[PDB]
């Protein structure tokens, strides 16, 4: 009933690139999604809420779209602060699910 | 068009000037608006859908019972503990029971004991909520001419097409205008809120079946409850009636938990109305509305493409609809372009003296490609019949014969309009529909009036009424003063006129 | 300053019961709905449930029914998470976290959220293994 | 464990078929006809009963539909 | 324009983005047609009072 994709499982990439994140939810979802990076061992990092607003303290490195049932995460210059795994979770109709999880990797 | 061997159907007209076409939309059968103008649309009812449902108290008819417990105490030392009953995912009644000699208890007579046992329980009952906002209708619509057998099996690139259209209507979008490239914009705004009298109704998922309920009937449902609740061990409500208790003519009470009571609930629900997916969006069956749909935009075109001279032919032996209408699917090739093409009908040609109901009004064709089907339909009058289609010589014609009365034509009205009447209610006014002073003065006598009925005669059985109507029938005839007698027999004509319902 | 504290990492048996603290500070403690969400060493997020520090109310999810209990501590501005008959999948770490318009008690999802949905005070994490 | 509410006393007037309207508008008629042809002498019961109320020869038939039509259901 | 306004003369403040506007409105006996916005880009929502 919450089931929610986020892809893809993994990326790597260089500094200074642009990275984009997908989660799709098998339901309707409006506005009630959110995102989150943490390291291991670490409290996740500020990221986005409401799937489409940044954070105050949150760089402008991140943003966040989508309206309808997926929805897109975007790093726009990549730095190495930005390995974690980056989790969307959604808000609606409470049995609350995450992602499994999107993992970085500095070259 | 999509309205076709749909029984239950209406035609509905709007007098010209002010297009104020409110409609009695339907979720089970549908409605061709016509006009001298702006092409003859249809409208009807796809599904009725419920995005949000809350999760009211829910109920189990399936539970088991395990552990058991007596905990006998003599005829006076209080009554028995068992700390058992401490729990409360026990059930347990207290009960006297006989304590004789050789029985321990050195006194003996009326003793007491507690007998119970665990309430373990399966097949819970979801009794989720509903509310007039957050759920959806969503409906189809057609205009005629084009589209050789319009035919939903297609219908995904029919609302990409010209001929159909699919509209999503919320009580936070009332309106839409079903906008039709090349035709019109076809404007709608109903009321999202009146079509069920929600707010009184649950959505009940018991075994992965779905219905309605009228929360009344959901709430006097004598079995345990989850009474609100979510994760956690449910403590069941009432807990009582599903379980049994029995002692013997004196003494050793056991107890019984009477099965599943699945078919009980069952034929206990014999006035909800099923539903089905239901994910987090469940979707229902009919549901009637008020639309309010205006021509505010309807271009017909085509009433300057020529009509090509090409030999026509029928193809299917065009049936009539009960509705008295005649649909008929003309072939041809022969010419090409956007057509224009004539199809009237009469009783003598040297005439051709074009009579009757046109209903497809300015029937278009696409393309130069060969004999394309060109379905479309028109109604005759109470006689013989002549359909004439192609041009002039090159033409085709064909008997028809209606066979349709105009008093019968009446009469098929009339009692369409009752039964609406019926099931409608108040929403059976406004449905042809001009603001007219009449009208709203129909619209408000049955407001006040039949609301008083359902408050008076609240939820009348079909048994009961009929014996309703019956004595109310008996006592017609016997008072005098006829002022009283006579509002008898209006009453009880109203209750066996509610008898004659779809039922039959 | 807005932030909550966990109890320190735990070790319990299989079947048994552990109780995890959450201490809050910086806010009024009865304007925040406690959500705890689990994590499995690999696995990623699942959220647990939500209690109101106002009035004790509760809620979670059928992974938890029957085991999981919540309860508030108004004095110390403290809120009590058991999980009980624990099971291998349990050893986890569990988060606690501040939400929301905390009004009365309850999750109350259909008006908004965001703003730290909940998300500033996601505390240190509780480590829970459950072996012999 | 009755499951007392019998929908059908809040009927939804609405156009599409109801849930099981086809054996239900005509079960209570199977019931007092069944219940009477087990319990027959009951019919002079009541007759007897009603002609000793109403004093009408009209409203005798009416205690008689009273009778017969207490005696299935509620018992 | 019909029924009681209540929430005489609504203010908004600032350039800033979706500011909230809260405010009431009663309608009348009947169904409701509530318009908020100015005219095409409007919005507008049944009510229906049922009072
Ligand atoms: C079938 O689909 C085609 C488009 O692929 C459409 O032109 C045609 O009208 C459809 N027929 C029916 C009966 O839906």
């Amino acid at each position: 009933d919450i089931q929610l994709t986020q892809s893809p499982s993994s990326l790597s990439a260089s500094v200074g690139d642009r990275v984009t994140f997908t989660c799709q939810a098998s339901q309707d979802i409006r506005k009630y999604l959110n995102w989150y990076q943490q390291k291991p061992g670490k409290a996740p990092k500020l990221l986005i809420y409401d799937a489409s607003n940044l954070k105050t303290g949150v760089p402008s490195r991140f943003s966040g779209s989508g309206s309808g049932t997926d929805f897109t995460f975007t790093i726009s210059s990549l730095q190495p602060e930005d390995v974690a795994t980056y989790y969307c979770q959604q808000f609606d109709d409470l049995p609350i699910t995450f992602g499994q999880g999107t993992r970085l990797q500095i070259k | 068009i999509r309205c076709i061997g749909v029984s239950n159907r209406d035609f509905v007209e709007g007098m010209s000037g002010g297009t104020w076409v409110d409609v009695v939309l339907e979720h089970g059968g549908c409605v061709t608006v016509m006009a001298q103008d702006k092409p003859t649309v249809d409208i009807e009812l796809v599904t009725t859908t419920v995005s949000n449902m809350a999760e009211v108290r829910s109920y189990c008819y399936e539970a088991s019972i395990s552990d058991m417990a007596s905990d006998s105490r003599c005829p006076t030392q209080g009554e028995a503990y068992l700390d058992k009953q401490s729990d409360t995912q026990y059930v347990c009644k207290r009960t006297l029971v006989d304590r004789g000699w050789g029985n321990g208890c050195g006194l003996f007579g009326k003793g007491s004991l507690v007998t119970c046992a665990k309430f373990a329980c399966s097949k819970k009952m979801t009794g989720k909520s509903i509310q007039p906002e957050n759920l959806e209708y969503r409906i189809m619509l057609s205009v005629h001419g084009s589209q050789h057998s319009g035919m939903i099996v297609n219908d995904t690139g029919h609302e990409t097409d010209e001929n159909r259209a699919k509209v999503e209507i919320t009580p936070n979008s009332p309106r839409a205008e079903a906008t039709l490239g090349g035709f019109g914009s076809l404007g709608l705004d109903c009321e999202p809120r009146t079509g069920l009298d929600f707010s009184d109704l649950y959505y009940l998922t018991m075994n992965n079946k779905h219905w309605l309920v009228h929360k009344e009937w959901f709430h006097d449902i004598p079995l345990p409850w989850h009474a609100g609740a979510d994760t956690g061990t449910p403590h069941w409500n009432n807990k009582e009636a599903l379980v049994e208790f029995k002692d013997a003519h004196a003494k050793r009470q056991t107890v019984v938990v009477l099965g599943s009571q699945e078919g009980a609930v069952h034929t206990a629900l014999a006035g909800a109305l099923e539903a089905e997916m239901d994910g987090a969006k469940g979707r229902l069956s009919s549901g009637h509305l008020k639309c309010r749909l205006k021509m505010d935009k309807l271009r017909l075109k085509g009433v300057s493409y020529s009509l090509c001279t090409a030999a026509f032919t029928f193809t299917k032996i065009p049936a009539e609809t009960l509705h008295g209408t005649v649909t008929v699917e003309v072939q041809y090739a022969g010419t090409d372009g956007p057509c224009k093409v004539p199809a009237q009908m009469a009783v003598d040609m040297q005439t051709l003296t074009p009579v009757g109901r046109l209903i497809t009004a300015n029937p278009v064709i696409t393309e130069s490609t060969e004999n394309s089907k060109m379905m479309l339909e028109l109604d005759p009058p109470f006689g013989d019949s002549y359909i004439v289609i192609g041009v002039g010589e090159k033409k085709i014609t064909h008997h028809w014969h209606r066979s349709g009365s105009t008093i019968g034509k009446a009469f098929e009205a009339t009692v369409r309009g009752a039964k609406r009447m019926a099931v409608l209610g108040d929403t059976a006014w406004d449905f042809g529909s001009v603001g007219g002073a009449l009208n709203s003065l129909g619209k408000g006598i049955h407001q006040i009036f039949g609301a008083a009925f359902k408050s008076l005669f609240g939820g009348m059985s079909w048994f009961s009424q009929i014996l309703i109507g019956t004595l109310l029938m008996w006592l017609g005839l016997n008072t005098k003063n006829g002022s009283i007698s006579l509002m008898c027999l209006a009453l009880g004509g109203v209750l066996i006129f509610l008898s004659t319902a779809v039922s039959a | 300053e807005v932030q909550l504290v966990q109890s320190g990492p735990d070790v319990e048996k299989p079947g048994a019961s552990v109780k995890v603290s959450c201490k809050a500070s910086g806010y009024t403690f009865t304007s925040n709905y406690i959500h705890w969400v689990r994590q499995a060493p690999g696995q990623g997020l699942e959220w647990m449930g939500v209690i109101n520090p106002r009035g004790g109310s509760t809620a979670s999810a059928q992974k938890f029914q029957g085991r999981i209990t919540m309860t508030r501590d108004t004095s110390t501005s403290t809120v009590y998470m058991e999980l009980s008959s624990l099971r291998s999948d349990d050893t986890a770490v569990y988060y606690c976290a501040r939400g929301g318009r905390a009004l009365f008690y309850d999750s109350y999802t259909t008006p908004r959220d965001g703003g730290s949905w909940w998300f500033d005070p996601w505390g240190q994490g509780s480590l829970v293994t459950v072996s012999s | 464990a009755v499951t007392l509410p019998s929908h059908s006393t809040r009927k939804l007037q609405t156009r599409s078929q109801t849930w099981l309207e086809s054996r239900e508008y005509t079960k209570h008629l199977i019931r007092v006809e069944n219940w009477i042809f087990r319990n027959p002498g009951f019919a002079l019961a009541a007759a007897a009963i009603a002609w000793l109320l109403g004093s009408s020869t009209s409203q005798k038939v009416i205690y008689l539909v009273m009778i017969l039509l207490i005696a299935p259901a509620y018992s």
